[PDB]
């Protein structure tokens, strides 16, 4: 089975990546991008005022639209709406669906200290009563006068966190309520998969169209390929004795004398006489205990001759040779 | 002769040269250059900042820089209350230490406008504490985030032992962020900084303090492995204490302790001719590798001795007791290990430091347990 | 030419002969002309200076000069 | 096994019972004694031997024979001869060798 | 302290110490040393020198129990209250919770309670604050390892403030364990000391032996005939022979070298002697006498004999028939570990495939306590009853599950012995 791997391939260090990954993401198709977003400015006024009839406004579409949300709601809507209905602009509560470490009892405590605290609503506090203080909320907001307080944003709706079903449930009864709009945005192919028709009776939710084939420059940094071990142990041989290059110089070059497998390596004994013929290895322990090392840092192998080979590639080991142990 | 070697026990580094340079605009009071500062251990690195700082206090405009040490926390709130101690003063101290935002608060000055760096001492305690993207990194993230207007800033000045912590950092913190880029390291000091310290901490100096290039003799054969020499000193000064008990002497008298049974006292621990044959019983038993009970060794051991009778088969209570004689000297260890019918129970696996070759040499010396090799 | 001289002494080290890391300097000259290699010993001070160059290259010393550490 | 042949049968216990009866009777003697059976079954086993090429005061005697050398050697010559003029047969130190092993001297 | 008062009581009605008596009471465990006398020094010196300079250092010992690391560093300390230090017996073993050394530590500096977070915030402040002296032992340190290295890195970070005034004793159990354990941060802080205790050797076994035997060898007794009594109508005496305390120390330096293990076979020993010559005169409890070579040869024996031999051909007879179906299942498969229900399957059949036989008699009750009204059972009389008896016993062992049918058997003892045993 020859087939091309990851490992085959010229690799790219970490500086190296992302300067010319910011060169490309903000001179590409620069011209065109604005060119977009100039169109669909247009639509601005549509937005507004569907979103007085409590809709919860939604944006699927490729690519990532964390900028144009900011732009939408900061910038364009949240004073336009303060400025319509006659002070301080309407309260922005953004939620980072792409950070994961969202739960459902911290940004409610959040929301009801958002909203208002008229009641003693800590009296309800007791023991699952999220669902239980929220339902007196809504009852109540049933017969208020008939206007936008807030309105919220979450980026990355199908994110790792807000996916979460118990945490699902507990948005869909805050769009039923009228006072606050709901302006979020999702990525995934399978989102409508995540709502039935009990939701979306209380989600009343509308379809929107963005692709501006945007990069998703801060929704790329959690994520992580083999990008982000042959690039683990390249580090630490940088700060170590002196001895310990030498000593992994005499076993990577006959360990790369015969991809580097298992039977390239090398039996313990005669290694222990080879760094024993360069006055390097007084002994076993001498040569095992900076060998552990070498083992706690998982950048040897042993296997059964007694082998201890290197887990790197063929092509890893010359350039481990002529970098940083020459 | 006591008090000569009474006082033997206990700027001044060639690092702190690097450090100023690196703390370029604290005596301008501007924020100084980005500092990370790792190192492999041992190597000194933890009195080394606390050798700087305290020549910094000691040198030293108003005069209020905290350090406090990340090891009991496992959480990011309380260092924030520890800056608070250097005020002498009251306030509400839950919220504001808790939320990244709540730390913006804290950080306007009340006497004169002197600016404040905090140093972060063991950091790697909370690196290599709970799961990294959810919590531990997040806090990695969290103070290092410098974007704050004035210069007032809190510069980090934290600390680790192995050094992997830099690709852990995130693409968006790679990009020239905060306390990042330098990474000033510390590679081990192989004789030609740490010795020469020992020299000027010599500066109180007996007549026989011992031939010095046997002390450098000391320091070149220390060097394979080790950070400390002052604690590679407390060994001399343990030798020197036998040069006072007998009214690298001492690591050629500890390396025999470690060294041996394999090559030479293996016949030193199996006088009984029956503890060879019972040595040879448990590997043959390894050719099952398996959980090597004290059972199936005694299964493998009565059912040569009734074809070889080189002896009578003896107890399983005997064999209990012979195969201790085993592990005293440091051969075999024994482990409770794992078997999961009932409860977590505990059948006996032994494990052997001994090789076929240090074997073959000390039987065909003996043809007796030639028949069962 | 110096790779194969110490390389016996390596092997003559890895037997106990010397019994620590200390050795005579009679062990020295009973482990150059008594071994194999002959008239490439060099003059009372060049292999004396060779010796210096292993110490330089840090993998074994000389001291308290009836012996050395 | 590879160098065994036969196993032990009844007949070889009487044969063994008729050469100490034989040994008897070349020492003239009314009765058999212990001195005819260790030297039959010594016999017996040293005729297959050559495909190869009462405790107490034993063991006081063992350590008497230490307090000159401090030798645990495995096959004896010259500790035995120190048995035979006091009254016990080399049956008995036969089974002083094997019994003490357990102790491991 | 406050109790020892009250844990006095006051009739003691004139306890008869006979001639054994005696020996135990200076065979207890408690009352220079020979074995160790060096290594003392060597503890001695490392600490004589921190001691009266005011610095903070670390002791590393090892070694099997059963050496004096438990007594020496006792020694070391006692003598030192006659020449400025608290000694604290911080055992790992003796703490609950592997935190609550450090409520001790902050209880002994002034007397206070507190947390264990708060002392050892307390403790961290005095270990770098105060101007100038504490002796601790952090005793058998496989306890405080255990959870996730947190404590272990504190007890050793306080000894590198060249402020702080404390001076630590560490006594293992190996000299591993900083290095199969800990970290190398750890093994950074931990030195290059260690010093190792090795066993004891047979003839220093001799000689720990009689210093405990030092008035009382080959001594004389004053004793009356009647009641058995001895006091230190005839004046007896009684001998210990000294090659029997040899052969005690042969074997002990052998397997162990414990120094406890050495004492209490002498101490066991000593009681079988007691109750033979109690037997012989029967002076109850209300020529020249010695202690035989053939008592401790008993009683070294009775640290190792068993009796699972002798409890299998005491036990019931289905207990037998039930081992001897178990091991014609691991000949027939080879599979050391059978189904339940195959055993159940084998015992209906081990009866039919022999004969008509006292097999018959054993068959009617195997099945029916008599009472040919109720019969035709199933599985046999009893079977769960000796199923949990060897359960319970430890010979047997068997994985849980409710069905009754496909629950695997193990066993548990060795399988030869099984059935060398079932032969009888
Ligand atoms: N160059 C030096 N100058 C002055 N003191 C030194 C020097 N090197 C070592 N020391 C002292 O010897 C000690 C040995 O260092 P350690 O504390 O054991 O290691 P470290 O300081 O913890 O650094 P780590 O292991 O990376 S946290 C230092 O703490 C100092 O007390
Ligand atoms: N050299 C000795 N001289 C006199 N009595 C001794 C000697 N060695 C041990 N003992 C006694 O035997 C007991 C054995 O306890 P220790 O050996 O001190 O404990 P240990 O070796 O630490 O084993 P541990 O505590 O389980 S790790 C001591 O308490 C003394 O009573």
């Amino acid at each position: 089975k020859s087939r091309h791997t990851m490992s085959m391939a010229p690799d790219v260090t970490r500086e190296e990546f992302s300067l010319v990954s910011n060169f490309f993401n903000e001179n590409f198709q620069k011209r065109p991008r604005q060119k977009l977003f100039e169109i669909q400015k247009k639509m601005f006024p549509q937005y507004w005022f569907e979103l007085t009839q409590g809709f919860s406004l939604l944006f699927y579409g490729v690519g990532s639209k964390r900028n144009f949300l900011e732009e939408f709601a900061i910038d364009y809507l949240s004073p336009k709406i303060a400025y319509s209905q006659l002070v301080n602009s309407i309260p922005c509560l953004i939620l980072n669906g792409y950070n994961p470490s969202c739960n459902y009892r911290d940004v409610f405590k959040e929301i009801t200290d958002l909203l208002v605290p008229a009641e003693l609503t800590r009296s309800e506090t007791k023991g699952n009563h999220v669902i239980l203080q929220i339902q007196k909320m809504i009852d109540f907001y049933k017969n208020q006068p008939l206007d936008i307080k807030l309105i919220l944003v979450v980026h990355n709706l199908d994110g790792p966190s807000i996916r979460k079903n118990t945490f699902q449930t507990m948005l869909s009864f805050l769009s039923v309520i009228r006072q606050i709009a709901i302006v979020a945005s999702t990525d995934h192919i399978y989102a409508p998969l995540l709502w039935d028709n009990m939701k979306a009776q209380n989600y009343n939710f509308v379809f929107h169209d963005i692709s501006n084939f945007e990069p998703s420059t801060v929704e790329s940094t959690f994520q992580d390929v083999m990008k982000m071990g042959a690039e683990g142990a390249k580090y630490v041989l940088q700060s170590l004795t002196v001895n310990s290059k030498k000593m992994y110089k005499l076993l990577i070059e006959t360990q790369m004398q015969n991809r580097g497998t298992q039977r390239t390596g090398v039996e313990l004994k005669l290694f222990n006489h080879l760094c024993a013929a360069d006055f390097i290895a007084s002994n076993e322990i001498a040569l095992r205990s900076m060998l552990r090392e070498f083992i706690e840092h998982k950048m040897a192998n042993i296997t059964k001759m007694e082998i201890i080979w290197v887990p790197y590639t063929y092509a890893e080991l010359e350039k481990l040779l002529k970098t940083v142990l020459n | 002769k006591a008090l000569l070697q009474k006082s033997s026990e206990l700027a001044r580094t060639a690092e702190y040269e690097q450090v100023m340079n690196f703390l370029a605009k604290a005596i301008s009071e501007h924020r100084s250059d980005s500092l990370y500062i790792t190192g492999p251990p041992g190597t000194g690195k933890t009195a080394q900042l606390d050798m700087i700082i305290r020549q910094k206090f000691q040198s030293l405009e108003s005069v209020a820089v905290t350090s406090i040490n990340c090891i009991s926390l496992g959480e990011p709130s309380s260092i924030f209350q520890k800056i608070f101690d250097s005020f002498q003063d009251l306030n509400g101290p839950t919220l504001q230490i808790k939320n990244m935002q709540h730390l913006q608060k804290f950080l306007e000055p009340y006497h004169k406008k002197t600016t404040f760096v905090v140093v972060l001492d063991e950091m790697d305690r909370l690196l290599h504490a709970n799961t990294s993207e959810t919590q531990s990194v997040r806090t990695i993230l969290e103070l290092f985030l410098l974007a704050k207007l004035p210069t007032v800033s809190f510069v980090l000045i934290g600390m680790a032992n192995s050094l992997d912590m830099k690709d852990r950092f995130l693409s968006r913190l790679n990009l020239d962020r905060g306390l990042l880029p330098q990474t000033i390291v510390f590679q081990p000091y192989t004789a030609e900084q740490m010795y020469e310290i020992v020299i000027q901490k010599m500066s109180s100096l007996p007549t026989i303090i011992f031939q010095p290039m046997a002390i450098k003799f000391a320091a070149k054969k220390c060097a394979g492995n080790t950070g400390d020499l002052r604690k590679l000193f407390d060994v001399l000064r343990g030798s020197i204490e036998i040069y006072e008990l007998e009214k690298l002497n001492y690591i050629a008298k500890v390396f025999s302790k470690f060294v041996n049974n394999n090559s030479t006292r293996t016949r030193i621990a199996k006088l009984n001719i029956q503890q060879k044959l019972i040595l040879c019983t448990i590997i043959q038993s390894l050719k099952l590798n398996s959980d090597a009970t004290i059972d199936e060794s005694f299964d493998h051991y009565i059912k040569a001795i009734t074809k070889t009778d080189t002896l009578a088969p003896l107890q399983r209570n005997e064999f209990l007791e012979i195969c201790t004689i085993l592990e005293t000297c440091g051969l075999v260890s024994i482990k409770k290990t794992k078997c999961k019918g009932k409860t977590k129970r505990f059948v006996d696996k032994i494990d052997v430091d001994l090789d076929m070759r240090e074997f073959y040499d000390e039987m065909t010396k003996i043809s007796i347990l030639k028949p069962f090799l | 030419r110096l790779s194969l001289i110490s390389g016996i002494i390596a092997r003559l080290m890895q037997t106990e002969i010397f019994e620590e890391e200390s050795y005579p300097v009679a062990s020295l000259f009973e482990r150059i002309n008594e071994e194999l290699p002959e008239e490439e010993k060099f003059s009372a001070q060049e292999y004396l200076a060779g010796l210096k160059i292993m110490s330089d290259r840090n993998n074994l010393m000389v001291a308290d000069d009836k012996v050395w550490r | 096994s590879k160098f065994s042949f036969g196993q032990a049968t009844p007949r070889t216990l009487l044969g063994i019972i008729r050469l100490s009866q034989a040994l008897a009777k070349l020492r003239l003697a009314d009765m058999v004694d212990i001195d005819d059976v260790e030297e039959a079954l010594r016999l017996v086993r040293v005729s297959k031997e050559s495909l190869y090429q009462p405790t107490t005061k034993i063991f006081t005697i063992i350590k008497k024979m230490l307090q000159e050398t401090g030798k645990n050697t495995l096959s004896y010559e010259n500790i035995v001869k120190t048995v035979r003029l006091r009254g016990f047969t080399m049956l008995q130190l036969s089974n002083c060798i094997q019994e003490y092993s357990y102790l491991n001297v | 302290s406050r109790f020892e008062n009250k844990l006095k009581t006051t009739q003691k009605h004139q306890i008869v110490e006979t001639i054994f008596s005696k020996v135990k009471k200076q065979l207890n465990s408690s009352y220079y040393l020979p074995a160790r006398e060096n290594e003392f020094a060597s503890i001695y010196l490392s600490a004589y020198s921190a001691i009266e300079s005011d610095s903070a250092t670390t002791i590393y010992v090892a070694g099997t129990p059963g050496v004096g690391k438990t007594l020496t560093v006792r020694e070391v300390v006692k003598e030192l209250l006659s020449s400025d230090f608290l000694y604290v017996e911080i055992n790992g073993l003796k703490m609950v919770k592997p935190t609550d050394c450090y409520e001790t530590l902050w209880n002994k500096v002034s007397g206070e309670r507190l947390t264990w977070a708060a002392s050892m915030e307390s403790l961290e402040f005095y270990f770098k604050r105060v101007p100038k002296t504490i002796v601790v032992l952090l005793d058998e340190l496989d306890a405080m390892v255990t959870k996730s290295q947190d404590i272990m890195y504190n007890f050793f970070n306080w000894t590198t403030y060249e402020n702080a005034k404390l001076i630590v004793i560490a006594v293992a159990n190996t000299m591993d364990l900083p290095e199969r354990q800990l970290g190398n941060k750890i093994t950074s802080r931990i030195g290059f000391t260690r010093i190792m205790f090795t066993g004891y050797t047979h003839e220093e076994l001799k000689n720990i032996i009689d210093l405990r035997l030092k008035g009382l060898n080959d001594s004389f007794f004053y004793v009356d005939t009647k009641t058995g009594n001895a006091i230190l109508v005839r004046k007896v005496r009684l001998r210990m022979s000294a090659d029997a305390i040899e052969i005690a120390s042969r074997k002990v330096a052998s397997v162990s070298g414990d120094a406890r293990r050495a004492l209490k076979v002498c101490k066991r020993a000593a009681e079988i002697a007691e109750k033979h010559y109690m037997a012989k005169h029967g002076y109850g409890y209300d020529g020249v006498q010695t202690v035989h070579i053939t008592h401790v040869m008993k009683a070294l024996n009775e640290t190792l004999n068993s009796h699972v031999i002798t409890f299998m051909t005491r036990l019931s007879f289905t207990a037998k028939l039930f081992i001897y179906a178990l091991l014609n299942l691991m000949k027939k498969n080879g599979s050391q570990e059978q189904e339940l229900g195959d055993i159940v399957d084998e015992i209906k059949l081990l009866i039919e495939v022999n004969g008509s036989n006292f097999v018959m008699e054993i068959a009617k009750t195997l099945f029916q306590q008599g009472s040919d009204n109720i019969s035709e059972q199933l599985r046999i009389i009893s079977w769960d009853f000796v199923l949990n008896q060897l359960l319970d016993a430890g010979i047997l062992f068997k994985q849980t599950m409710k069905n009754d049918r496909i629950c695997c058997v193990k066993l548990n003892i060795s399988v030869e012995e099984a059935k060398r045993a079932m032969n009888e």
